[PDB]
């Protein structure tokens, strides 16, 4: 399922900004 | 009238804003006026601590941000901008920004303390909120858009981590550090991965409509418990948002959808938020067709979710992070880039 596949990815936690 | 009663609080609004812009407050306070409690936030950008301070016996999440660092990050004019606008504003959904300083090496910037933490904590415990608890959460987001808009500021950065669940359930919308006020076109690639606009990836001018897609992506993550566009690395993030497709549950109603196809739209000449009819476009939809705007602005709707009060002071809804101690350098650090601060 989708949220499977999102709760076994790497990014399930804060997400930091990015930039340049 | 309806629109027009809008334009005379938004009138009212620029003037109130206009002052404390051209005039920004300045040096309000000090750092030894306040007790360190704890780390309830860290990153490359800083940290935030909850402080106690004196005087009042009042709780409030400090921001503290290495000039020196700052420097390195070439967040210079970006952090000026957050401080300049943070201390102009004022509208329920933004963080109350109540006093800032620096010293030889850093600066401060101290805000309301909302003990409830931030949405992100609740939206992945919970997994995922129904349309009608997305829809209260969203309203907010569209007022203040409408608000920061209208003063001619950019602001960013939106996702669940930078939104805060203060006493009454209602949304505080936190961290000013890419906020910028721009009439027309700028072009500093910035945000977060999964909420980026394709014009951004794509390195073009860009205005406010990012502010509006990154609000399809909030709405979205808020009503499917993950977002429109996700991968392992932010190049295949990418990738997923300039291909113009985009999945939804099939527990979406066909009203939400429709709202999200217009707000995730790579056109755009048609992306909601962008066209003649402005934020109405948004505010006048059928997924909305049960908001009192007006409700909402005076907090007077009842929201679907009030995180359990442990006191002034607790941080049960904050991770723990590690204890690093604040140095003030003898020497004066970086005295002429952040003079205006």
């Amino acid at each position: 399922t989708t949220y499977a596949d999102f709760i076994a990815s790497g990014r399930t936690g804060r997400r930091n900004a990015i930039h340049d | 009238s309806e629109q027009e009663s809008v334009k005379e609080f938004l009138a009212k609004a620029k003037e109130d804003f206009l002052k404390k812009w051209e005039n920004p407050a300045q040096n309000t306070a000090h750092l030894d006026q306040f007790e360190r409690i704890k780390t309830i936030g860290t990153g490359s950008f800083g940290r935030v601590m909850l402080v106690k301070h004196m005087e009042t016996g009042n709780h409030y999440a400090m921001k503290i941000l290495d000039k020196q660092k700052v420097v390195k990050l070439k967040q210079i004019e970006h952090t000026l901008n957050e401080k300049r606008i943070l201390q102009a504003v004022n509208f329920p959904f933004l963080v109350k920004l109540e006093f800032s300083f620096k010293d030889n090496s850093n600066l401060y910037m101290v805000m309301e303390y909302m003990p409830g933490g931030d949405m992100f904590s609740h939206l992945r415990r919970i997994g995922r909120f129904s349309e009608p608890h997305a829809r209260f959460y969203a309203a907010q987001i569209v007022l203040t858009f409408e608000y920061l808009h209208s003063l001619d500021l950019i602001y960013r950065d939106l996702k669940p981590e930078n939104l805060l669940i203060d006493q009454q359930g209602y949304i505080k919308v936190a961290d000013f550090g890419f906020a910028k006020r721009v009439k027309g076109r700028t072009w500093t690639l910035c945000g977060t991965p999964e909420y980026l606009a394709p014009e951004i990836i794509l390195s073009k001018g860009y205005n406010k409509a990012v502010d509006w897609w990154a609000l399809g992506v909030l709405i979205y993550e808020m009503a499917a418990g993950y977002p429109p566009f996700f991968a392992d690395q932010p190049i295949q993030i990418y990738e997923k948002i300039v291909s113009g497709k985009v999945r939804f549950p099939s527990h979406f109603s066909s009203d939400l959808k429709d709202l999200l196809r217009n707000l995730l739209q790579v056109d755009l000449t048609k992306r909601f938020g962008n066209l003649k009819n402005g934020v109405n476009d948004i505010k006048n939809h059928k997924w909305f067709a049960t908001t009192d705007w007006i409700a909402i602005y005076q907090r007077k709707v009842e929201a679907p979710f009030i995180p359990k009060f442990k006191g002034p002071g607790d941080t049960s809804n904050f991770d723990d992070y590690e204890e690093e101690e604040i140095r003030v350098s003898i020497n004066e650090k970086c005295g002429k880039e952040f003079s205006e601060f």
